[PDB]
RNA sequence: CCGAGAGGUA
DNA sequence: GGGTATTCGCCGTGTACCTCTCGCAGCCC
DNA sequence: GGGCTGCGGTAGCGTGACGGCGAATACCC
């Protein structure tokens, strides 16, 4: 998190006193100061997608982790919406497809 | 004159000094410090008053609204101590407190709040004390132990020889608080001053006088005093006091009104002083060279420029004396700076300094206490005015600020509990005074620098950072709730006062587990001082002063009950007469002396104000009158043993037994023994088995009654009475009438505590002493517990010993006993098992209790019941099976596809695996007891529901026999009113016994009384249906559990272990012993009268271990028996009372002065009878601790019986039949079973179970492990030539998996080899190793 | 390996391990996420002191 | 079936 | 420029056994 | 309910070992 203060206004200790927060990135002894152009290209950014880190997007390869088809990996044809989502799973003879909630299953 | 069951058995009491104070009440400490604690105590000390009255009124940020304090009450606990301890819950009490909330409007500093709300808060749960002074925290019973740390206040610490490795001494100063920050002012070899503040980094001392508003002419003024110089006609004519002159040489001509008073070259002496103080000598004529070393004093300006000529603390010479001598400044200011008197370490301290003024100061010091944030104005003023001046986050204590009122000299011993400036300045004043000679340094383990904390004050302390954690809480709820909805309970929360107080109550280096197999331990585990805690110096670390009786522990702290090991001298003992000062300090009674007649009346004493006075001794002899017969007696000045005048004195002890505590007052003899065998002694009896036929020790100390009725393990009568119905379990008393109540007609029903587990797995079991229908008093026992009898204390059994060499079966310590020992049952104890079994929830299904177990049959079955829980009464061996308990057991983890396939056609597993609780290896006994508890959503089998009915009908029959009983005597109450009155007898036997008040009385207060006893009847009608219910509301329910388990069955059993070649007996003077040879009666030694004896022991135990009082014990204990035989052959072949009469008589006249005689012609006739029946086993001895029975006494009560004056027989051999040479000591013994069973100790193991990480043995006997081969003795077999004993050894036997296969295969090959390969534990170290970034490898073959 | 009930007794080990996976996978996504310099920085710094 | 804390025996 | 001399922070502090209790709280995802 | 995560707080807690030793640096050249 970024913040804007000086220190005889509220103090650093105070800063570090808030409901919330850890510590200041020191590197030694004093807090570190990021400079004016650090805040000011970080004023618009974010430019490229929706990332997201470990959930799941349609058309992708992913993994049961719970039910009679745990451990069963699956390929999205078509998420409900943002509500569930519907997977075509794997068998030893015949693939199947099935609309579940998305607690159990899990990305590979 | 006694009671009516002191006359039971009187013990004959030697003792000579007439005792002034009674023992008293041995529990005080704690008891009063938990009442200290929780009392409603007005103006709040101390208390949870003081807390709440420290915490409360809370106000926000200005916000406001102020929440404010009314009062607090506790609650009745919800569970009684009984089914607590056996349930597993705390016994605490519910805290009730009533806050009153009121909120201002914006703009009403003094404007009235728009509302109001008092509504009553519960915040969490405190334990509450059981009466005998225990806590019961998880089923557990558990005791805090009062610690001892250093008291708060200033200290000046020595530190003579280790520091500068020059021999230079330093003194530091530390100001202890009792809740803040710490202070430390220190001294270094540059003679410079320095402080530091919570043992951070090093400041020069005067910064802080600098953070004070001081400036360098302000704390020169302080430190230093005067010496002026003046600018005169010539040379700068000075001021000089002769008192400066002390100790220096003239290097300048000392003279005045033309008459040279001192020459130069020579010193000054006294004479040279009081000369010049006799001739008014003050102004006297300098060199300008002696200015050439001084110190100028403050500072000054030359008034044409304004600028500054010299600074403060400037060292002066002849240009800056032309400088101030041409400006006008005639004046000069200096400083008296000589090594030997007046230090110049403040002057040098502020050469030191980097600093000037105060800003600078408070940045270098903000620097110094939180580093790397940046310095600025507000946040270091407000730190320093912080550290050191707010009630808030500093506070030494009302003890804090006497004993820093008390070493600084000053007058009050009262005043504010933040420092002030005066305070520091006082401090480093006295300091400097240390340092230039004048006072001298505090020792530390004085017991006047050593305040001993208890339970009141720690967990005050815990609930005060409960308080303060749930008002920060409060305050950020009360800033940004909203009004009007929110009452006192969406502000506060009672999660943390009860995580504290029960993290502090569970889990603490004091909340210790309460060592509980004598009666004796539980009394000298209460009373313990620990040295240990927090706060208080490790073990591993410190030391040898601490460890070390120091002076003023007489009378406070026992010098001999300390245990032996790695602790020595911390976990100290408290003395018998020692109480505890209101400050927390040691306060030991001592007689008032004024002049040569020794007043009656006592006077409690502290530590400091012992060294004061001189206390006399308290065995010094007195006669009649208060004269001591001497001129001259043994006293103390200031921990200096020596004698002093007839009429010096101001004080005496009180007793002779006031040096020790009960851990060994009551070892006979003690005056006799060496101080190693005394402390091993109190040590091994604190560990004595309650053995099951108590058996009254006859040579005792006296103070067996105090421990015995103090300890609450006997029953003690509240109201003395008269006995209606004795049965095992329970005692009913009717109560006399001057002590009983006129509403609720009362009778003192006293339900036993029959046979149950305690602590250590022994049997505590209490024992009516009393008949059917007897005169009891009140404060009198009426039940025996463990290890006690008639009331007495009794821990060991006494027995027939023998002081010789018997064929080297005595030969180390070993004891040979005889199996008349054996035979008699005499040392043959109880120990109780509880062991449990649970039912936790698992995977696939949890588990079933059931008797259908996989792989046995009915040989196991046969002692099971319907349900699968063993009968009550089953005498069960190892290996049984106990609670049948069985698992879903296959393991498969079969496919998703084979799941589909079960979830479709529907088959399910149906394989199980035993997994009972069964009886451990070589263990029998009895089950006596099966407790089964069950969650609440969970369905119950048949037995739980059988003990459920059984409990059930137990409650309502108990309470029907209450209600019966006490209407019993109720009606009797009823009966003694209906006696006057109109007496209406035969109208009275016809009507039903619920109506006896509609007979004939008028309208007096008897039927006022009975309309009294009427509603007491509508009351008990009321309470039995109430509590009725509610106890059927107890029992239906299922109690809370750990979150996962279903059902606990836990079964008592009771082994009965009897004694063996092996075990450990003692006596009381530090003899102890492995019992050797289990002999038969044939083969010991008997005497001429054919009586063989009992133990044999060995006279090398006594030049060596210079424990010469058991001897004395020996032959005091064959004079007590001789006594017993001959009451039983005049009570055998049966005579009438008048000679028993005159002999028991002639028994306690015995000589010398005694304080008891009896008077024996009042006892009734009866009275005598029924003491010769008490009497029969043996006349028990009262022999005082210090004030004992003396030689010749000893000789006349043996020449009263008719046994030898020698106290030596003659003794058979039962083998050879023919006489030992040199008659040998027989006598008894009163020799103790310890606890430490040898089939305990006992352990063996082939191949058991393999440890995870390293295959390994694992440890322990009760898992089944194996012995460490350890470090020293693979030195020792290297020391051999044992290669192949070491290889099979470290490699075969312990570690190497495939090497200890193979080899149990060779053996039952008959095969005796080894295939050695490679250690385990090896290749872990070398995936330890490369899981760092080393890479380890083996090289070529 | 859990001890008796329902939970385990852990050992000190994975923990040190976990924490170190945990910071190494933060500061991968913040390497992908072109984080600003002290960002990456206290990143790299707490991957070293873990 | 590993660690911490408390106590004890040698 | 190096030659002491003080400070600092790292190492280390007996063996074997036995017993007992207790071993995540909070929490905002 | 639970995955995680290391003081709980709009600061401050720590404070009763002691020796040796070797490097790092302070003071004074």
């Amino acid at each position: 998190l970024f913040v804007e203060f000086d220190p005889e206004v509220i103090h650093t200790t105070t800063i570090n006193a808030t409901r919330g927060v850890s510590h200041f990135v020191r590197f030694g002894a004093s807090p570190a100061i990021v400079p004016s152009a650090v805040i000011h290209q970080l004023s618009v950014y974010k430019p490229k997608d929706i990332v997201d880190p470990a959930t799941p997007y349609p058309g992708d390869k992913v993994i049961i982790t719970e039910g009679a088809f745990e451990g069963f990996q699956a390929i999205f044809t078509e998420p409900d919406g943002e509500a569930r989502s519907m997977l075509l799973l794997n068998l030893i003879n015949k693939e199947i497809k099935h609309s579940v909630k998305n607690t159990e299953f899990r990305k590979l | 004159v006694y009671s009516y069951t002191e006359k039971k058995r009187i013990r004959k009491d030697f003792g000579k000094r007439p005792q002034v104070l009674d023992v008293p009440y041995l529990l005080s400490i704690q008891l009063d410090s938990f009442q200290k604690f929780i009392e409603q105590d007005p103006e709040g000390q101390y208390g949870l008053e003081a807390a709440f009255r420290s915490v409360f009124p809370i106000q926000s940020y200005s916000g406001n609204s102020e929440l404010q304090y009314v009062s607090y009450r506790l609650g009745e606990p919800v569970f009684d101590v009984q089914e607590c301890q056996i349930r597993g819950v705390t016994y605490s009490a519910p805290l009730r407190v009533k806050l009153r909330l009121v909120i201002y409007e914006r703009e009403a500093p003094e404007g009235t709040v728009k509302d109001i709300k008092e509504q009553e808060v519960y915040m969490g749960e405190i334990p509450l004390m059981t009466d005998n002074g225990t806590f019961v925290i998880n089923g557990t019973e558990r005791v805090i132990v009062s610690q001892l740390h250093r008291s708060p206040g200033v200290f000046f610490d020595s530190d003579k020889g280790k520091t500068h490795s020059s021999g230079k001494v330093l003194y530091n100063a530390r100001i202890i608080p009792y809740r803040g920050s710490w202070l430390d002012f220190e001294f270094d070899p540059k003679d410079n001053l320095f402080v530091r503040i919570d043992r951070r980094r090093k400041l020069p001392a005067t910064i802080i006088l600098r953070a004070l508003n001081y400036t360098t002419e302000q704390i020169l003024d302080l430190f230093f005093e005067k010496v002026i110089f003046e600018i005169r006609d010539n040379k700068l004519q000075m001021e000089l006091v002769p008192e400066r002159l002390r100790g220096e040489t003239a290097s300048f001509d000392i003279e005045a009104n033309g008459k040279v008073y001192v020459e130069k070259g020579r010193r000054i002496t006294a004479r040279h002083i009081r000369q010049l103080e006799k001739d008014d000598v003050k102004l006297i004529e300098v060199p300008v060279e002696y200015i050439a070393g001084k110190v100028v004093a403050k500072d000054y300006i030359d008034e044409s420029t304004g600028e500054l000529i010299c600074a403060a603390n400037m060292e002066l010479s002849l240009d800056l004396l032309a400088k101030l001598s041409q400006s006008g400044h005639k004046r000069i200011e200096t400083l008296f700076t000589n090594d030997l008197d007046h230090g110049p370490y403040i002057s040098e301290t502020l050469r030191v300094d980097p600093t000037n003024d105060r800003l600078s100061a408070l940045v270098e010091i903000y620097r110094m206490m939180r580093p790397g944030e940046p310095p600025t104005r507000e946040a270091a003023e407000s730190l320093f005015e912080n550290l050191f001046f707010s009630e808030d986050r500093y506070d030494l204590s009302a003890v804090g600020r006497m004993k820093f009122n008390r070493s600084l000299l000053r007058e009050e011993i009262e005043g504010s509990g933040i420092l002030s400036k005066d305070d520091i300045i006082d401090v480093m004043k006295k300091l400097i005074d240390i340092r230039n000679g004048k006072g001298e340094v505090d020792d530390i383990d004085h017991l006047g620098n050593r305040r001993i904390r208890s339970v009141g004050e720690m967990a005050e302390n815990q609930f005060r950072v409960g308080l303060v954690r749930v008002e920060r809480a409060v305050k950020e709820r009360l800033s940004l709730g909203d009004l009007d909805t929110l009452m006192p309970q969406d502000m506060i929360n009672a999660k943390p006062i009860s995580a504290a107080v029960k993290e502090f109550f569970g889990s603490s280096q004091l909340s210790q587990f309460m060592d509980q197999n004598n009666p004796l331990s539980e009394i000298t585990h209460k009373r313990r001082i620990s040295a240990l805690g927090p706060g208080g110096l490790t073990r591993e670390r410190a030391g040898f002063e601490v460890r070390d009786v120091h002076p003023t522990h007489y009378g406070r702290v026992c010098p001999i009950e300390t245990p032996e090991g790695p602790n020595i001298g911390l976990i100290n003992s408290l003395s018998v007469y020692a109480q505890t000062n209101e400050y927390g300090f040691l306060e030991t009674p001592y007689r008032k002396v004024t002049d040569g007649v020794v007043t009656d009346e006592i006077h409690y004493l502290s530590a400091i104000e012992e060294g004061n006075y001189v206390i006399a001794q308290a065995n010094s002899n007195l006669d009649e009158e208060g004269h001591f017969v001497e001129d001259l007696v043994t006293c103390r000045s200031k921990g200096e043993s020596s004698l002093f005048s007839r009429d010096q004195v101001d004080y005496m002890d009180v007793s002779t037994q006031q040096v020790v505590s009960v851990g060994a007052s009551l070892i006979p003899f003690l005056e006799h023994d060496d101080a190693n065998r005394a402390l091993m002694g109190a040590n091994m009896q604190r560990q004595a088995v309650p053995t099951l036929r108590a058996d009254k020790p006859l040579v005792g100390t006296g103070m067996e009654r105090a421990v015995a009725v103090d300890s609450g393990v006997t029953a003690v009568a509240k109201r003395g009475g008269v006995v209606q119905y004795v049965d095992a379990s329970r005692i009913v008393i009717k109560v006399n009438e001057d002590e009983m109540y006129p509403g609720e007609a009362g009778i003192d029903i006293y339900n036993l505590t029959k046979y149950t587990r305690s602590n250590q797995n022994t049997c505590i079991n209490q024992m009516p002493c009393v008949s059917l229908g007897e005169p009891v008093e009140r404060g009198d026992v009426l039940a025996d517990g463990p290890s006690t009898d008639l009331g007495e204390l009794a821990l060991g059994q006494n027995m027939r010993v023998a002081f010789m060499p018997w064929n080297g079966y005595n030969f180390e310590d070993s004891i040979l006993v005889s199996e008349r020992v054996v035979q008699e049952d005499r040392f043959t104890t109880i120990h109780i098992q509880e062991l449990a079994c649970v039912s936790r929830d698992t995977k696939l299904g949890p588990e079933e209790i059931t008797a259908d177990i996989p792989n046995v049959g009915e040989a196991a079955l046969s002692k099971l019941d319907e349900s699968g829980i063993v009968y009550i009464g089953a005498e069960v061996t190892g290996g049984d099976i106990l609670v049948g308990k069985v698992t879903p057991k296959g393991e498969t983890q079969l496919t998703p596809e084979e799941k589909l396939l079960r979830a479709i056609f529907g088959e399910k597993a149906s394989d199980v695996k035993d997994s009972s609780l069964r009886v451990p290896n070589g263990v029998s006994g009895t089950v006596i007891d099966v407790q089964v508890f069950t969650r609440d959503g969970v369905e119950k089998d048949k037995r739980a529901l059988e003990i459920e009915e059984m409990q059930l009908k137990q409650a309502k029959k108990d309470l029907s026999e209450e209600l019966q009983i006490l209407e019993a005597g109720l009606f009797s109450r009823i009966r003694a009113v209906l006696v006057a009155g109109g007496v209406e007898a035969e109208k009275l036997d016809k009507l039903p016994r619920d109506r006896w008040l509609e007979l004939g009385l008028t309208d007096e207060e008897k039927q006022n009384q009975l309309e009294q006893l009427a509603e007491q009847y509508d009351e008990l009608k009321h309470e039995f249906e109430k509590k009725l219910e509610a106890k059927r509301r107890k029992i239906t329910q299922g109690d809370d559990l750990a979150p996962g388990v279903l059902k606990i069955v836990k079964v008592y059993l009771a082994v009965k272990r009897r004694i063996q070649p092996g075990d450990k007996m003692a006596g009381r003077h530090g003899n102890k012993g492995v019992i050797s040879k289990i002999n038969p009666i044939e083969d010991m030694p008997y005497d001429e009268n054919g009586t063989p004896v009992d133990i044999v022991l060995n006279p090398l135990g006594v030049p060596s271990r210079m424990n010469i009082g058991q001897i004395l014990e020996t032959h005091l204990g064959m004079a007590a028996k001789g006594i017993g035989d001959k009451i039983n052959a005049m009570l055998k072949q049966q005579q009438e009372v008048a000679k028993l009469r005159e002999f028991i008589q002639r028994a306690y006249d015995l000589g010398a002065d005694v304080r008891q005689k009896v008077d024996l012609s009042t006892f009734s006739d009866e009275e005598v009878m029924r003491l010769a029946e008490n009497l029969r086993k043996g006349m028990p001895i009262a022999t005082p601790v210090f004030d004992g029975a003396k030689e010749a006494e000893i000789k006349e009560l043996l020449k009263l019986g008719d046994l030898p004056t020698s106290g030596q027989i003659r003794l058979y051999d039962g083998r050879t039949g023919e006489q030992f040479e040199r008659p040998v000591t027989v006598g008894y013994m009163y020799m103790l079973k310890l606890n430490h069973l040898v089939d305990d100790k006992m352990h063996a193991r082939s191949t058991g179970s393999y440890s995870l990480v390293t295959q390994q043995p694992l440890g322990g006997k009760a898992q089944f492990g194996g012995q460490r081969f350890g470090e020293m003795e693979v030195w020792a077999l290297e020391a051999y030539g044992a290669a192949y004993t070491l290889q099979e050894m470290l490699t075969v036997k312990s570690d190497d998996v495939n090497g200890r296969t193979k080899m149990y295969k060779n053996i039952v090959d008959g095969n005796h080899q080894m295939e050695p390969g490679m250690p385990e534990s090896f290749n872990v170290l070398l995936k330890e190793i490369r899981s760092l970034g080393i890479n380890i490898e083996l090289e070529d073959e | 390996v859990p001890l008796d009930g329902g939970r385990f007794a852990t050992s000190d080990l994975n923990d040190l391990y976990r924490r170190v996976i945990n910071r190494n996978n933060r500061l991968k996504r913040l390497l992908d996420l072109a984080a600003p310099d002290i960002i990456v920085r206290n990143e790299k710094r707490m991957l070293q002191e873990a």
